[PDB]
């Protein structure tokens, strides 16, 4: 799907200029970041579907049993994206900002991700 | 044309050149061109600036229409935990534990509900005076009402803890208004002086500080549910309680660098707000209160 | 800089006020507008301009 979306378009980058801001000048990719909203759509399905067979498999023994730790998980990247997108609408400074926010926001999740699923079991 | 451009005389009085002064800079004078008060826009007439009138509030809007439908659905959810909390476990010995600890806190996490009412509104002292102590009283109650569940984990001692616990923030709370409770005044934004904002102009840190003591009490309370969780009341609620804790602890620290950052814009501090009260509210009902009325339909 | 001198009236003398800063091409008589994205800023007469999105290694934020 993301190739779909991808063989349509095309790498764009080049400089781009602001009306209020003519003095400093900067570039970018030509894809706007809301490009990507089918693959984001997808990624969310794949949650629900995750949480849903998650509250199928509460009735197994404790080495099978994680519904309580993929289930944080899920609420945590949530809180995470849905923390990130309005710093990101308010932000708008192409410059430096947007990178930042991503890059934490994607190690943090990684982070979150690894502690949730196998800290406790390299604790074990 | 006299269309906020002046004229100025090169080396006669016969002879005059015309250049066009900033916009939002009116005539004075003929060969003058001078900046008026923030807030106001210059006339077409280019003789004095009109103030513009304050129509920049959180009005209803596509803005506004999500945080009153997430209000809504909150209440019915609130109103259906209390009519299931009222009918079928009064009597059976499920909700006797904490019954009125859980009610105070189902009033609490009402009034929560009521606080993004209170966000939306049009800014006014009384109106905002108001929503600055129920912003600490609404939160004091839940987490007080939490505290007292983690600590139960004799009612009559608690329940007077819990009044006293209230009790001092509500002082505290009561002090910081008589420090400055109306806030109401203008605002001015560089560069932007063709939108003018009418906000209470309470300090966004001077709240911000209010939240994060509300803050120190969440993390007491949090700390005091992880040590606790270790051995169950019988009932199985205090690992649910401590989830609940983590849970709004996340929360709180999503919500505080996000309202740092956007402290600029005005609308997403009307949004991020009734959006972290909502999600904390939802959160705390569904984690406290979801098994116990799947126990009672499946009993 | 940043000031055109130009004398409508009489040759004598001119009254020169200070046009738009992004505008510096001529700065002889009147002054001219540049290409997009070209700061006009180089050898008082000339535009250039400096790439950026360049911050890898970046003690400030990288
Ligand atoms: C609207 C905002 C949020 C609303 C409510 C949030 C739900 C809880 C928040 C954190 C999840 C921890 C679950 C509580 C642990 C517990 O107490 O039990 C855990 C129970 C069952 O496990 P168990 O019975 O075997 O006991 C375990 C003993 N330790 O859950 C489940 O695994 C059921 C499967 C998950 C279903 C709901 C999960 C929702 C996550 C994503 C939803 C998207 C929200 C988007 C918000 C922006
Ligand atoms: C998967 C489900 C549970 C997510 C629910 C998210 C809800 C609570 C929130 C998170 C971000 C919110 C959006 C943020 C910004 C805007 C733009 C505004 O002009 C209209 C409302 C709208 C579109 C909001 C609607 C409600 C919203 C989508
Ligand atoms: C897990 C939660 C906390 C994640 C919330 C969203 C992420 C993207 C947040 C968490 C803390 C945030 C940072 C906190 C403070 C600043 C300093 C400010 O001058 C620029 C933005 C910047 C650098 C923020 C960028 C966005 C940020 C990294
Ligand atoms: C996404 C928005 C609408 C919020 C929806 C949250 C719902 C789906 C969540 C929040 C809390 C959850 C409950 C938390 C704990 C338990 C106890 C467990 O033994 C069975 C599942 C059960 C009863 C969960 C069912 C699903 C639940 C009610
Ligand atoms: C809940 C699922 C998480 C996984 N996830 C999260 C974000 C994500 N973006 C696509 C769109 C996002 C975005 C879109 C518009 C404005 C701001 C931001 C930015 C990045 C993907 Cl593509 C993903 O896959």
């Amino acid at each position: 799907i993301v190739v779909a979306w991808l063989v349509v378009e095309a790498p764009g980058t080049g400089k781009e200029t602001a009306p209020e801001r003519r003095e400093v000048v900067t570039l970018r990719c030509n894809h706007r970041d809301a490009s990507m909203l089918g693959s984001l759509a997808y990624n969310v399905l794949l949650i629900a579907l995750c949480t849903l067979y998650a509250f199928k498999t509460r009735k197994c023994p404790e080495n099978f049993n994680e519904a309580k730790f993929i289930g944080f998980t899920m609420y945590t990247t949530c809180i995470i994206w849905l923390a990130f997108l309005p710093i990101f609408y308010v932000t708008s400074s192409d410059y430096r900002v947007q990178t930042t926010t991503m890059c934490v926001s994607v190690s943090l999740s990684g982070s979150v991700v690894l502690g949730c699923l196998f800290a406790p079991k390299l604790h074990i | 044309a006299p269309n906020e451009m002046k004229n100025m005389q090169p080396g006669d009085v016969c002879c005059w050149i015309c250049i066009p002064c900033e916009p939002y800079e009116y005539l004075a004078d003929e060969f003058t061109c001078m900046d008026c008060g923030s807030g106001q826009w210059p006339t077409a007439d280019l003789t004095g600036c009109y103030d513009l009138p304050e129509d920049y509030i959180r009005w209803e809007d596509a803005w506004a229409i999500g945080p009153v439908t997430i209000a809504c659905l909150g209440f019915m959810c609130t109103c259906m935990v209390v009519t299931v909390f009222i009918k079928h476990n009064n009597t059976p010995l499920v909700k006797a534990s904490g019954r009125e600890l859980c009610y105070i806190l189902l009033f609490g996490v009402g009034l929560s509900y009521c606080m993004t009412f209170f966000f939306i509104a049009k800014p006014s002292p009384v109106i905002c005076a108001l929503r600055r102590l129920g912003l600490g009283s609404s939160f004091a109650i839940c987490y007080s009402a939490l505290l007292t569940k983690t600590n139960c984990i004799s009612p009559s001692s608690q329940v007077f803890i819990c009044l006293g616990l209230i009790l001092v923030q509500i002082v505290m709370v009561s002090v910081w208004l008589i420090l400055e409770a109306p806030g109401t005044r203008r605002y001015t934004l560089a560069e932007k002086r063709e939108t003018v904002i009418l906000k209470c102009n309470v300090k966004d840190s001077s709240m911000l500080i209010s939240l994060t003591y509300d803050v120190i009490l969440v993390i007491l309370c949090t700390v005091y549910a992880f040590k606790t969780r270790k051995c169950p009341e019988n009932f199985n609620e205090a690992k649910f309680i401590g989830f609940t804790m983590y849970t709004t602890c996340i929360i709180w620290l999503a919500f505080l660098p996000i309202f740092y950052v956007t402290s600029s814009d005005y609308r997403v501090q009307t949004t991020t707000m009734c959006i972290s009260v909502s999600l904390s509210g939802f959160v705390v009902l569904g984690c406290l209160f979801a098994p116990k009325v799947h126990i009672i339909l499946f009993q | 800089n940043e000031v055109k001198s130009v004398q409508p009236g009489e040759v004598c003398c001119w009254l020169c006020i200070p046009c738009q800063p992004y505008e510096y091409r001529l700065d002889e008589f009147t002054c001219a507008d540049c290409g997009l994205g070209y700061w006009p800023n180089a050898s008082l007469t000339g535009c250039f301009e400096l790439p950026q999105e360049y911050i890898r290694w970046g003690d400030a934020w990288a």
